[PDB]
Formats: C-alpha cells, structure tokens, sequence
C-alpha cells in the first residue's frame, strides 16, 4: 500500500 | 456522552497516557469527549484526535483487508463453499469501521470545522474529513459509492485550496493533505496520472522552500517529502 | 451470551478468522461463545481459546505496566502533583484485566476443568487457571493478594503433578506448564532458588527425552526447552 | 520480562 499520513 | 463528568484537561491528559500505553480505542474516546466540550482544539489537541482515530481506524482497515481477501479466494473458481462466516464477519469489521469513521465525521461537522478559521486548524480538519470519507470509500459498494467518493474529493479539494493561498509550500499539513489526495486519486479515484502529478509538483514545489526553514522545520517538512518519493517510487 | 445464536461452528470458524486478521478481542468472545455451548473442546480448541485470552490479557498487562512505571515516578520525591488522572487511568485498564482474567478463570470452572479427564485437556486448563491468578496476582495489593497467589499456586501445582504422571518431560504442555510456573516462583512467590531450579530440572529431564521424538516433535518441544534456557541464561 | 508460553 501506499503511503499517507 | 460517558466522558460527560470528566474535566476537559483531564480528558487531555488521560488521551496522552492511552497513547503512551498504546491504547488508542481509549485514547479517541477520551479525544471524543473533549472535543464534546465544545471549546475550540489546540495544535496539540488536533493531533491528539488524529493519532488517536487514526490508529483505530488503521487497525480495523488492516483486518477488512485481511477478510477481503479470504472473502475473495473463497469465490474463485474451484473453492469449497465455506458458507456465510467468511462475509458475516468481514461485513461486522467493516460496520465497525463505518462507525468509527461516521463518529470523526460527525465530530468534525458538530462542530469543528465550522469554528476553524486559522489555516492551519481548518485545513486539518478539511484533511481529516477527505482521509475518513477515503476509508468509507474503501469498503463502499452501493448506491452511495459516487457520492462517498465526491465527499472525500470536496473536502480535500476545499483543504487543497487554502492551503495553497494560507500555507508555505514546506508546510507539513499542506505536505500530508497533498500525500494522501494523490493516493486518493491513485487508490480510489482511478486516476494515477492525477496522483503521480500532484505528488511531484508538491516535491518539487517543497523542494524550492527548504531554504527558508529551521533544522527542526526542515527535519519534519523532508520526512513527508521522502513519503512523496515513496510513493512515486512505487507508482512509476 | 452475545453468541448464543451462532452455530458452534460457526463460532469456532471465526475465531480462527479473527486470528488470522490480529482481532484477538473479537476471536476471544467467538472463543468464550463456543465454549458456552457446553461441549468439550477439541486440542485445536482448546488452542484457539488459549491463544485468544492470552493476547487480550497480553496487551492490557502492558499498558497497565506502562501506566504503573508513570504512576511510581509521579510520587518520587521531587515529582509535581499532576492529579488522580494517572492513578484513574491505570485503575480503569487494571478493573479491565481483571474482568478478562474473571471471565476466563469463569470459563474453566464451568465447566471445562470438570469435564476435562484426559492429561492433555486438565493438564493444559489448570495451566490456564494458574496463568489467569499469575495475571491477578501482578495487579494485586489488598487483603486478597496471597489468597490469589495461592489459587495459582494450587493450579499449577495440581497441573504438574499430573503432567508429571501422564506426559512424557518433553510433552510441549508440561514444558510450557513448568516454564510459566517458573515464573510465577521467579516473579510472584519471591523464590527465585525455587524458580531456577525447576526451570533446570525441566530442561534436563527434557533433554534425555528428545531421543525419542520424531523431527517435527522434536523442534516443538526444543522451542521451549530455549524459552527454558533463556530465562535461565536472565536468572543466573 | 522472562519469557512464559
Ligand atoms: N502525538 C502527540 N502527542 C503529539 C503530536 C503533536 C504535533 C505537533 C505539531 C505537529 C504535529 N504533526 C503534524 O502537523 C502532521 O504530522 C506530521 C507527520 C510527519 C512530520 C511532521 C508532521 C502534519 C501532517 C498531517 F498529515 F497533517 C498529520 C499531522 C504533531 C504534538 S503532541
Ligand atoms: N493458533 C491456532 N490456530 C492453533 C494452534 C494449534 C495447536 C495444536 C497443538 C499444540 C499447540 N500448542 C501447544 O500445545 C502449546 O503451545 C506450544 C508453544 C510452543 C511450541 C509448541 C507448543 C504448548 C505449551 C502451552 F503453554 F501449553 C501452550 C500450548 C497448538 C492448532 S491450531
């Protein structure tokens, strides 16, 4: 999965 | 509201505590109640909520994406029919998960939101909101699908805006909103060229305003700019 | 009961689902609903429900350690006074313990150690009975605390001498009963000699069983024996 | 903490 913060 | 008789700053301190003994389902029900106060968060206060919620709604995510998947091999072609356990119980992780995510939105709409005024506080929240409408989206099928999907693309789209005329390009929230827009765009939207433009112009655009920045500034704006990195990294 | 409407089956095919996405609560109440159904548990079971609680009590006793060590360095001399906040909170997550440690201690005694006439199956209860004191033990201080001790000690007791008539030393249930009431000597009876010297005697009583065992019986049974060793290699 | 299984 992507990256998110 | 169970949180009802317990003092706003004791609420504050009890969600620290939860969140150093990795509690988080305590940590955003105390959050929840504080917020239930009716007074305006501080910067502190915001993250509070966030990491909070955040941790929750991750852990349930990571478990629907678990049962989703058995869920998925149990209807391919050649499976033995296990009968209605595997969708009974990802259908009662994924409840869950709406209902966790409709508590943040409907703090966020009672009233956050329309109280914040400086930048930094309302294009939080505006993230916020796009970040819990994305994780309604993930699980969504129904009629309501389009309409969950143009909720998380307005809010952050309202958040994008702002912060773009009230926030440097260095900006960490500025930096977080336009991470986790571009994965919506790549993820849900069905619209990579969109997430791979946004995550770049965003880099590079950070990139030209280091600079200007503290060591302490810089240490936070280039961990979310090395996100951005990743994330073009695994897309192209 | 909560799950007094799904099928046994049913309940233990969620549990095992609940494993595999790390839903430990939720595969600890299918588990606690599959054994209000009033049958015996098979070995795979009996494992399902052991492993469920373990994990639930696992994470609340550290958070409550975490809480505890806040706790302690707030009434050190030289500490500002920040309120019952802390004392509070660990009080909640300790009353939380307590109820899992309740609920599963009301488990084994209706009806499963009364029930339960093979070694494997009594065996492995009275061990789960000993832990379950173990954990109340660790949050103790009234005028209960050496009775609770006692209801450990007892358990384990009554669980070593029959592991020690039925099962072979290297059984993977009498390896594992021995290391955990090691513990409780080293931990909760203040006898570390007592708690040495049993982890000693099991591991070499252990050792000069492993020629009979077949390859997978065997690495079951050294995994503990290390378990054994390495609290011995802390100890000494 | 010591180990316990
Ligand atoms: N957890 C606690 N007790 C406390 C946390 C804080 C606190 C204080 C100031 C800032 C932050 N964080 C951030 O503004 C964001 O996160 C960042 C992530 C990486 C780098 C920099 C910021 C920006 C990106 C995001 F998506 F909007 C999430 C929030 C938190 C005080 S106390
Ligand atoms: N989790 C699942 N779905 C499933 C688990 C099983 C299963 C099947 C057979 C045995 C075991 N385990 C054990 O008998 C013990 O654990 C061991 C630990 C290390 C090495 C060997 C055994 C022995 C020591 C203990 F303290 F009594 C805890 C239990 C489990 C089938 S399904």
């Amino acid at each position: 999965f992507p990256a998110t913060v | 509201g169970a949180m009802g008789s317990m003092e706003r700053a004791s609420l504050i301190q009890k969600a620290k505590l939860a969140e150093q003994a990795e509690r988080y389902e305590d940590m955003a029900a105390f959050m929840k109640g504080a917020v239930e106060k009716g007074e305006e968060l501080s910067c502190e206060e915001r993250n509070l909520l966030s990491v909070a919620y955040k941790n929750v709604v991750g852990g349930q995510r990571a478990a629907w994406r678990v049962l989703s998947s058995i869920e998925q091999k149990s209807n391919e072609e050649g499976s033995e029919e296990k009968g209605p356990e595997v969708r009974e119980y990802r259908e009662k992780v994924e409840t869950e998960l709406q209902g966790v995510c409709d508590t943040v939105l409907g703090l966020l709409d009672s009233h956050l939101i329309k109280e914040a005024g400086d930048a930094e506080s309302r294009v939080f929240y505006l993230k916020m909101k796009g970040d819990y409408y994305r994780y309604l989206a993930e699980v969504a099928t129904g009629d309501d699908k389009k309409r969950i999907i143009d909720s998380a693309r307005s809010a952050y789209q309202e958040a994008m805006d702002i912060s773009k005329k009230e926030m440097p390009p260095t900006n960490p929230i500025r930096l977080g909103l336009a991470l986790n827009f571009s994965v919506f765009h790549y993820e849900i939207a069905n619209s990579p060229e969109e997430a791979i433009s946004l995550a770049k112009t965003t880099f590079d655009e950070a990139m030209a305003d280091l600079h200007t920045l503290s060591e302490d500034s810089y240490k936070d704006s280039t961990l979310i700019m090395q996100l951005l990195r990743d994330n073009l990294t695994l897309w192209t």
